[PDB]
């Protein structure tokens, strides 16, 4: 016999189109001088990027 | 990178008046790193004594500040420009007499390029040129 098993956090993806959100280096910018693309709205970006290989 | 320059050396008589201009440039325009938040200090080097502390005048509303010995004889004026990245600094002495010869420095207190100074106002790295005001008969 089987039951089901619900399983939480599978690593399952589908394609789908989102908001991507803006992030850059703080040394990219001056953080004196204006920018036409803001770049100081942007979240600042963690030092080491997180690349996973799958 | 705040460079301060000075106006020329002057040579004046005892009675009169010298307004030393310093012109600011380079502060920037975002709030805390603008001309009207970093004040304008102004030291006088008497050749023996050392330096010696005039006042300082804040950019943003004139505000000045003027020390014990040349109250009543001292102005300073502003003339901070549209962008608030720039401006110039004078200051008027107007009772000048024989002691009163020096060279006169304008100083403000932005060290580094990135960072907000605005509230630490005696880290005195920007240094004008130096006006050599002479004042003899």
């Amino acid at each position: 016999n089987l039951w089901v098993t619900v399983y939480y956090g599978v690593p399952v993806w589908k394609d789908a189109e989102t908001t991507l959100f803006c992030a850059s280096d703080a040394k990219a910018y001056e953080t004196e001088k204006h920018n036409v693309w803001a770049t100081h709205a942007c979240v600042p970006t963690d030092p080491n990027p997180q690349e996973i290989h799958l | 990178h705040v460079q301060l320059w000075q106006s020329g050396a002057e040579v004046k008589k005892p009675g009169a008046s010298v307004k030393i201009s310093c012109s600011a440039w380079g502060f920037g325009t975002t709030s805390g790193y603008s001309f009207r938040d970093y004040r304008v200090h102004w030291v006088r080097h008497i050749a023996g004594q050392g330096f010696q502390w005039m006042g300082h005048m804040q950019p943003r509303y004139g505000a000045v500040n003027y020390a014990r010995q040349f109250q009543g004889r001292i102005t300073m004026t502003r003339e901070v420009s549209f962008d608030a990245s720039g401006g110039t600094a004078y200051m008027e002495l107007r009772s000048l007499r024989s002691d009163d010869t020096a060279v006169y420095y304008c100083v403000t207190h932005k060290l580094y390029d990135g960072e907000d100074a605005s509230d630490l106002t005696w880290r005195l790295d920007p240094w004008g040129q130096g006006t050599r005001v002479i004042v003899s008969s």
